[PDB]
């Protein structure tokens, strides 16, 4: 009898070991991505008193280590997290109800505008100098051959108003760009960074566009603990205001629309 | 309206960057840079230098050999008309040694000029190989890349020389040429009953989309949190920031779920990857395991019926 | 530019081949088939002849095939083989002026032979021809040469160091793919293997090369041209080798290229002995048939139009 | 919507009249519509 | 349930429209109006693909009617129909479906786009989704529409449409020559190569060689400068991967929208622009 | 069947500009819509030609 | 069928730039829309051969 | 919309007169267009 076909080919079981590791490989990924954002928030871990901390399927992954380069650190994940208040109340007592920022949205420091704490260290270059510094900190940087030099245009909000004028540029001592631009603000003359990604140039006016906020909005532009050199803390506070005016700069970016 | 990113619009320079130090043994760097204020337009201006060891050299050395062998074939096939060759250059290629040799090493005119390209290519894509995995250990990293190439090399050696040895026959490896390769491909399917009813080649097809997916998705990602620096997402894997905050919940608020900066960056790794694997494997049960993929899906069911509207009488039956 | 480049515009005529869904279509352009139209105009036939009279081998000297015609009959049928075949030159081309039943010119030693060619073709062909048959405009189209005749071709050049990639070239031929650009040759006048499907899933037991798949793509693609169409015009792509999942055109095509296969082999290369060196190829291999040589583009030569069933001359017996 | 109760009144108007000649554009193109072609 | 840095995010407005009316989330989904329209074309989309899936192309009984998920298809209708709408049992189905998953995706992005407004992120992702709306509109609204009848378009079905795939693409003879196809396969495949090298840097480089840091900046420009002479810079790979991806959809969408209304012919034979130059 | 109308009321609730442009470009679609569905049945005018089809002028 | 007197109010809510290039794109888009929704027709007003066949009948 | 009310009489008067001469135009062609081949 030369002629039993099997129903079972290598094509089968290859594509029956080929699902195998398929899942372990999803459940692993799922896995890593719970190194951060977890155990999560509900009003059963509330209610509970926090018996039921929230991990889900697959589970939490041990700690992993990462040691920072130059007397920086260590850090882990996934980690244990000191809860924050939240700088708003509920819409709604029920749940999955948004919460309205307090008092005056673009300094609640909530939505568009929350933010978390960062180092209140620097980033550093490969040798250890603050990885973002100003050109004025960083001597050899120069604006490239046939762009204008941001360094004298006017800095202007989204209503139109003036907001103040560039007073220097910031720049990756890592990766050579512009990453803030300085402002010069007029309403007090105190120095603010703008983040280059809110920062739109009409370069045949000189002038530096800027939607987020308002020209007056400049005012209250999260501070630098030193003129020379910016912290990880620094820079999410600085954007973070920002961004928040792209939902709180007015009373209409609140939404609807009809 | 605002910023995009997507194009420098204001570029800065600073005296170029050797890099960072490498150990003794890893020989001196090569070239002195210059930039472009167009790649500056959308990228890093700064051209090289470039790093070339015993490896590197060996490397260039037999790629380029390779390429010399398959490109004066080609002109050998239009009679040295430069002309010609440049009129059907698309259509030129240096096709593998016939059948009627097996695995044999044939005469110059009849194939061996692409078994020596196929072996000096080769030689040189594992050269460049190693090349990747010393220029990543010079720098402590790890081996993520070489682990990836070393995969796509899987597939390169499945479908030119590990399919053609297992059957016997370097006429089946691939020709070098644009269109005649692409011709390859199609006859490839054909001659094996259309290969989109091989499971494999369907997973390598999903995640070649899953690619262009995942990348798609994670790059306006980070450009969506560019903002707050989420294109820096070193420092947001180790200390997270609002972007990698923002970032992980608009997803979250999306499709249910969500990764971190850090796993991101596994999930297109490991789909890239994939592609190139379940792509091999698919080459590799073709002809060695199953010689009618179509067969092989009605065999287990899987090919839809559809009502016979259009049918035609088989002459070989009459 | 880089230019930009080759272009119709919307809508193409379309038609729809196989069930809903299984994407088995075929697009066309309109104008395009309009002129294909114009082109493939047929001659409309002469009356037909009474007679009403004797056989033309009772009052003829050298009839050897138009025998059992009526004169009157054999007149009208000297008239279309002369406007079929060669209308600018007349009676003269095939005949010793003075000398109607002479032979001394080859271009009636070989009409006599086409004589046989078209009636073998109208009487035995049907499963391929059906009732348009064929006539000597079909070929010749006012023409002494077929336009549309072939040749085995040797490529373009070689030095003497290296031999041909057989395959690889720009050719009108293969539909200007890269493919082997004389897939005509080994199957339109030998019969070399076209199959390359295996018909069990798992192999060990169908040796077909992925050569040979080549061979019969590019002869697939030089059929589909010539008759200027689509394979959903004859398959399903999903099984290329499935006879019920095809349309009954892949059956047609079938005994069609057996057809050409008697045609090139029985009719032509015999004739190429008297046929002179302004008829022949670099090989010494003298024009022959292949499909477009009929169709000339259209899956009907002259879009199906019924010329023969006019000339009973043309039919066996 | 920073309208007075007033500037309500006023865009309410133009809006109607406004709207009623559209439909009024509208019957003219049915009635051509059904003269030289009527579809029911 | 929250991410442990969630709530502070969880603001009131940003809406297009619904405003407060739909303004909540539901576990970690946003609902807003579009979330609601769309899993409304969803839901109804799907229970539509079930009870094709029901009755099969001949009824539940017939031996073409099939719960298998390889085999279930819901195919167009005939091009007989044209841009008509055709009774629901001869591919009516098949074009309900249809508009509900156009409607679904448009909702889907829309409410990403809500999220950004809330977020207050770029807009990148949704309008790169859109390239996939895109692409999947020609291939059942903009080609069979240009083609004067939806028949064109593709079945719904895993296997089945691989078929029209299939037959469209041989129509042509040998697809591979269609010049759009090989930009947007050029770019599939490099956008793939892109993709596992970032992948494969940010990983060698957060997580060393044991005895290492984590390493930096200037590492990752110095290791690809060190292999390849260039480094485009971590902002800009990210630039790019954007660029691959989202043109190679891009492509994909041109190389079907030109076969059939505007190239009837076989592909390969669009070559013939090139040997025919006056140069040879 | 009750007793306030002034439904004036209705603007102070909803934007005008936005409410305007809205049938603005809901009029043109459904224009679009129904133009391609009549077009594409009987009504069609078209595909027939007055007072004789035009491509069969002539036939040649 | 009369005009509102105040209809020029209109301007105070749409902005005239964007008012007047939309109508530009709209009518160019229409523009070529149309010429080829007719040149795709019956009516056809290119492949005619007025008054005669411009090629020859073939290649002569 | 950054007009003066005096200043969007005068622009609704140039908008008003500008588009009835476009669909004058209109008006022409469609009327040589009748003429010529008329469509219904
Ligand atoms: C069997 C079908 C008949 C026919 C039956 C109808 C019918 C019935 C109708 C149309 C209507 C329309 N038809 Mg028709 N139509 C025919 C064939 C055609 C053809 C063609 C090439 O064959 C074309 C181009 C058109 C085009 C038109 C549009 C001009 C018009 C409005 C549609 C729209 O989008 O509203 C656009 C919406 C707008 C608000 C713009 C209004 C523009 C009009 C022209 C007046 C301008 C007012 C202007 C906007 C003033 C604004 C205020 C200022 C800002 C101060 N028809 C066929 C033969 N057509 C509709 C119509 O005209 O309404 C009277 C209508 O009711
Ligand atoms: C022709 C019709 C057949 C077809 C036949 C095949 C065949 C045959 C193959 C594919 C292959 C694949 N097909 Mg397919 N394919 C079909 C239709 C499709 C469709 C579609 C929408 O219809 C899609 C999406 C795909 C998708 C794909 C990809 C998913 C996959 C290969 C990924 C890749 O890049 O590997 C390419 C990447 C590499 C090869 C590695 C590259 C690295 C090398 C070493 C680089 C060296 C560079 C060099 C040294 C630089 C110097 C240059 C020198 C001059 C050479 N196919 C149909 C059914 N397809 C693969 C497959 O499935 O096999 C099972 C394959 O081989
Ligand atoms: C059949 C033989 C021909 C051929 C015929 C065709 C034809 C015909 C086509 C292609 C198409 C393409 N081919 Mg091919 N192709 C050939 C061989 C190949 C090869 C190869 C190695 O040989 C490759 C790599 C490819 C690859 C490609 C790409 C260039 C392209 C598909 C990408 C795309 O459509 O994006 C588009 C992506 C989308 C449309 C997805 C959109 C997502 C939507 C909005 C949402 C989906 C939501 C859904 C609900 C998700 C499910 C989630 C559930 C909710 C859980 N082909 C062979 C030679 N190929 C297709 C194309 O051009 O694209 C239009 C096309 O029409
Ligand atoms: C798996 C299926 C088949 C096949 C499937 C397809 C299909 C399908 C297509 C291609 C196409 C192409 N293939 Mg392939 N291809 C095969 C395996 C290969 C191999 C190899 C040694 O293994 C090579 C070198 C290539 C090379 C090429 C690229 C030249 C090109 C698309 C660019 C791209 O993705 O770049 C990513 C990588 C880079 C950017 C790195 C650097 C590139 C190097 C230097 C390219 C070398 C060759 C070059 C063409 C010669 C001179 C330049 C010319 C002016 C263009 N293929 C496999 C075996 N390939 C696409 C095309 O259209 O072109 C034919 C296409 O449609
Ligand atoms: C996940 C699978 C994907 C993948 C991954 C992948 N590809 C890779 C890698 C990885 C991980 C590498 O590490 C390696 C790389 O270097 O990445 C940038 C590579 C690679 N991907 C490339 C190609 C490639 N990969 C492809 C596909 C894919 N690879 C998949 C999409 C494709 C396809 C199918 O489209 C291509 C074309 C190469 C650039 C590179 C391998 C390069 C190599 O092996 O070099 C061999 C030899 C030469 C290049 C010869 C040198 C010729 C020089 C360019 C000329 C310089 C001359 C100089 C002037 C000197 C003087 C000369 C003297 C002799 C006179
Ligand atoms: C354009 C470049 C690439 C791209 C980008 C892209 N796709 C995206 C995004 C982006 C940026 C999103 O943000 C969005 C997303 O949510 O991310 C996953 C999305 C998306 N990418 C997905 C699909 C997808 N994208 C693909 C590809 C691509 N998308 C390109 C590779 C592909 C393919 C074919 O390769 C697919 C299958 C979705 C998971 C998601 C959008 C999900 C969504 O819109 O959900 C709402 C709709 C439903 C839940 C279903 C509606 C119900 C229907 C009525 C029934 C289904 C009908 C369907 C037409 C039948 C087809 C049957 C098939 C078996 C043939
Ligand atoms: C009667 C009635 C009411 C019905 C009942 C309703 C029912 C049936 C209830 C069931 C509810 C349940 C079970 C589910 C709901 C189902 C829903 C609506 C559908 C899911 C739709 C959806 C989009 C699923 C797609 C799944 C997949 C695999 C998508 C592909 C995308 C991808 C590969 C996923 C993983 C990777 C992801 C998510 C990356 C995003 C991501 C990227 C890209 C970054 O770059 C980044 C950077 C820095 C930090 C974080 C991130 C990050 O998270
Ligand atoms: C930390 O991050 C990282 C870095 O930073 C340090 C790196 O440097 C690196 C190293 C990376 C590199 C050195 C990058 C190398 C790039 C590669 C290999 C990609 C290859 C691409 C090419 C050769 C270019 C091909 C394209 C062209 C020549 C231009 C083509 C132009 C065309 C087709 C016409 C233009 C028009 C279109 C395409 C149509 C419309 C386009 C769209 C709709 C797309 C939209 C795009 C956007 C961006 C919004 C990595 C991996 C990294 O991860
Ligand atoms: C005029 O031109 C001058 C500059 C001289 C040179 C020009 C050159 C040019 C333009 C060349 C152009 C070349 C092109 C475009 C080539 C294209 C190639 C393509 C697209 C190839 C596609 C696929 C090819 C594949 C997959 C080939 C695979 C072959 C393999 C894997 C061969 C392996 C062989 C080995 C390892 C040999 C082993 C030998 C042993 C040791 C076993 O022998 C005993
Ligand atoms: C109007 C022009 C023509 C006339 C009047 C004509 C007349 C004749 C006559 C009277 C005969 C019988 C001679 C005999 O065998 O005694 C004959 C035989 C023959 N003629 Fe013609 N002829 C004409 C054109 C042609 C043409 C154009 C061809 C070829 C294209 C042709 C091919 C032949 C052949 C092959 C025979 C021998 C027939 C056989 O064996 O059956 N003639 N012709
Ligand atoms: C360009 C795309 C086409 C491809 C790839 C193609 C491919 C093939 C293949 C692979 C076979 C052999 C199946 C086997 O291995 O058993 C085949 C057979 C055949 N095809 Fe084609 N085909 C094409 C177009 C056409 C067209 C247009 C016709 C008819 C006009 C046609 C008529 C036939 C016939 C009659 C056979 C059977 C021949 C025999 O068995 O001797 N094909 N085709
Ligand atoms: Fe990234
Ligand atoms: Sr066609
Ligand atoms: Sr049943
Ligand atoms: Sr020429
Ligand atoms: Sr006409
Ligand atoms: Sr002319």
């Amino acid at each position: 009898s030369a002629g039993i076909t099997h129903y079972i080919d290598a094509a089968q079981i290859t594509i029956w070991a080929f699902w195998l590791f398929f899942f372990g490989l999803i459940i692993y990924l799922r896995r890593e991505d719970k190194r951060e954002g977890y155990p999560l928030d509900s009003d059963r871990t509330e209610r509970s008193g926090g018996r039921v901390k929230v991990v889900g399927f697959p589970d939490l992954p041990d700690p992993k280590t990462f040691v920072l380069p130059h007397n920086g650190g260590t850090v882990v994940a996934p980690r244990v997290e000191a809860p924050v208040a939240v700088n708003a109340t509920p819409f709604s007592p029920a749940p999955g109800s948004p919460l309205v920022p307090n008092g005056d949205p673009m300094l609640s420091g909530f939505g568009p505008a929350a933010s978390p704490d960062r180092p209140k260290h620097c980033d550093l270059t490969f040798e250890g100098l603050p990885k973002i510094v100003p050109m004025r900190v960083a001597k050899e940087f120069s604006i490239a051959e046939g762009d204008p030099d941001p360094r004298g245009m006017t800095v202007v909000g989204l209503d139109g108003e003036v907001a103040g004028t560039v007073s220097d540029v910031w720049v990756d001592r890592s990766e050579p760009q512009i990453r803030y631009l300085e402002v010069e603000v007029a309403a007090n003359k105190k120095k603010v960074l703008l983040p280059i990604g809110f920062s739109r140039f009409d370069k045949k006016a000189r002038k530096v566009k800027v939607d987020a906020i308002k020209a007056a909005h400049f005012a209250n532009v999260p501070t630098l603990s030193n003129p020379d050199q910016v912290t990880l803390y620094e820079e999410d506070k600085v954007c973070a205001y920002y961004a928040g005016g792209k939902l709180y700069a007015t009373a209409e970016r609140a939404g609807p629309l009809l | 309206p605002e910023y995009q990113n997507i194009f420098t619009a204001v570029q800065v320079r600073a005296p170029a960057y050797p890099g960072v130090p490498l150990p003794k043994g890893n020989l001196p760097r090569i070239g002195r840079p210059i930039f472009s204020y167009w790649l500056g337009k959308i990228g890093d201006a700064q051209i090289g230098p470039i790093y070339l060891g015993l490896t590197g050299t060996l490397s260039i050395f037999f790629g380029l050999v390779a390429i010399s062998i398959i490109g004066f074939n080609m002109l050998a096939s239009v009679h040295w008309d430069v002309f010609q060759f440049l009129k059907h250059f698309f259509w030129l290629g240096l096709e593998p040694p016939p059948p009627q040799y097996g695995l044999r090493i044939p005469p110059l005119s009849e194939g061996g000029w692409w078994l020596m390209a196929g072996l000096f290519l080769t030689l040189s894509i594992l050269l460049w190989w190693v090349r990747t995995y010393k220029r990543a250990e010079a720098l402590g990293m790890s081996q993520h890349l070489s682990w990836a190439f070393a995969a796509a090399i899987f597939f390169y050696l499945v479908l030119g020389f590990i399919r053609p040895v297992m059957m016997g026959s370097w006429a089946k490896a691939v020709p070098f040429g644009i269109f005649p390769h692409l011709d390859w491909t199609a006859a490839f399917s054909i001659r094996y009953g259309n290969l989109y009813y091989n499971p494999f080649h369907m997973l390598s097809i999903a995640f070649l989309y899953g690619s262009a997916l995942l990348f798609a998705m994670h790059g306006a990602t980070i450009l969506s949190v560019s903002r707050f620096g989420g294109d820096r997402e070193i420092d947001q894997i180790t200390h997270r920031g609002t972007a990698a905050e923002r970032a992980a919940l608009f997803w979250r608020w999306t499709m249910g779920f969500n990764v971190t900066m850090e796993s991101i960056h596994r999930w297109a790794w490991w789909c890239a990857v994939l592609t190139v694997i379940t792509a091999g494997i698919g080459i590799l049960l073709s002809g060695t395991v199953v010689d009618n993929w179509y067969l092989w899906a009605v065999k287990h069911g899987m090919a839809p019926a559809y009502p016979e509207v259009v049918t035609a009488v088989n002459p070989y039956e009459t | 530019s880089v230019m930009l480049l080759g272009c119709e515009g919307p809508p193409p005529g379309t038609e729809q081949i196989g069930y809903r869904g299984v994407g088995m279509e075929n697009y066309y352009n309109k104008r395009q088939r309009a002129l294909s139209i114009q082109a493939n105009q047929p001659v409309e036939s002469l009356p037909a002849a009474d007679s009403t009279g004797p056989k033309a081998s009772e009052v003829y000297q050298n009839v050897q095939v138009l025998k059992d015609l009526s004169v009157g009959e054999f007149t009208r049928t000297m008239v279309a083989v002369t406007t079929w075949v060669s209308p600018k030159e007349g009676c003269n081309y095939c005949h010793v002026p003075g000398n109607w039943a002479s032979d001394d010119i080859y271009t009636k030693v070989v009409s006599r032979r086409m004589f046989e060619l078209v009636r073998a073709a109208n009487s035995d062909w049907k499963a391929h021809v059906a009732e348009t048959g064929v006539t000597c405009y079909t070929c010749h189209r006012g023409n002494p040469v077929p336009k549309y005749a072939w040749v085995t071709d040797p490529g373009p050049k070689y030095p003497s160091g290296l031999k041909p990639t057989g395959q690889n070239y720009g050719s009108k031929t293969v539909a200007y793919a890269s493919l082997p650009f004389d897939p005509l040759t080994p199957f339109l006048d030998q019969a070399n293997e076209i199959r390359i499907t295996g018909n069990a899933a798992l192999a060990g037991s169908n040796p077909a090369s992925l050569k040979q798949a080549e061979w019969t793509f590019g002869l697939m693609m030089n059929i589909s041209d010539s008759l200027g169409v689509g394979c959903t015009f004859c398959h399903n792509t999903r099984a290329f080798n499935d006879w019920t999942q095809s349309t009954p055109k892949r059956t047609t095509a079938w005994y069609a290229i057996r057809h050409v296969r008697d045609i090139n082999q029985n009719y032509i290369w015999p004739l190429n002995d008297v046929l002179p060196a302004s008829r022949k190829g670099p090989y010494g291999d003298p024009l022959r048939v292949s499909c477009m040589t009929c169709h000339q583009a259209v899956n009907k030569p002259l879009y199906g139009a019924q010329m023969a069933k006019d000339y009973p001359g043309l039919y066996k017996t | 919507t920073g309208l007075t109760d007033d500037e309500a009144k006023e865009f309410h108007a133009i809006f109607m009249q406004s709207m009623y000649a559209w439909f009024g554009l509208v019957v003219i193109a049915h009635l051509l519509a059904w003269l030289y072609r009527p579809w029911l | 349930a929250m991410l442990s840095f969630e709530k502070k995010y969880r603001v009131r407005g940003g809406t297009l429209i619904g405003g407060d009316l739909f303004d909540f989330w539901v576990g970690p989904f946003y609902v807003g109006f579009f979330g609601v329209v769309g899993f409304c074309f969803t839901l109804l989309g799907v229970l539509l693909i079930v009870w094709g899936a029901t009755i099969g192309p001949t009824g539940p009984t017939s031996d073409l009617q099939t719960y298998n998920l390889w085999r279930i298809s819901i195919a167009p209708p005939d091009l007989s129909y044209g841009l008509r709408m055709a009774p629901l049992t001869e591919g009516g189905l098949w074009q309900i479906i249809t508009i509900c998953a156009a409607g679904a995706f448009i909702s889907w992005a829309l409410r990403e786009v809500e999220i950004c407004r809330k977020l207050g992120i770029g807009f990148h992702v949704p309008f790169a989704f859109s390239f996939a709306i895109g692409a999947y509109l020609v291939l059942v609204f903009v080609r069979p529409l240009l083609m004067g009848a939806w028949g064109h378009g593709f079945p719904y079905g895993i296997l089945s449409h691989l078929d029209w795939v299939s037959n469209v693409g041989y129509q042509f003879l040998h697809f591979h020559y269609n010049p759009a196809h090989m930009l947007a396969i050029s770019f599939f495949f490099t956008n793939c190569l892109a993709l596992s090298m970032h992948g494969s840097l940010i990983l060698s480089v957060t997580n060393p060689q044991k005895g290492e840091p984590v390493k930096t900046s200037e590492h990752e420009n110095t290791f690809f400068r060190d292999i390849v002479g260039y480094s485009i810079g971590a902002l800009a790979i990210h630039r790019l991967g954007l660029f691959l991806a989202l043109s190679a959809a891009f492509w994909s969408a041109v190389c079907i929208l030109i076969s059939g209304p505007f190239w009837t012919r076989g592909w390969p034979e669009w070559w013939n622009w090139w040997l025919e130059l006056p140069l040879w | 069947f009750t007793m306030n109308a002034n439904l004036y009321k209705i603007w102070l609730i909803l934007d005008p500009r936005r409410v305007l442009v809205s049938i603005v470009a809901f009029q043109i679609v459904l224009g679009l819509l129904i133009h391609m569905i009549v077009l594409s049945t009987d009504l069609n005018w078209l595909d027939d030609n007055i007072p004789v089809s035009y491509q069969a002028l002539g036939k040649k």
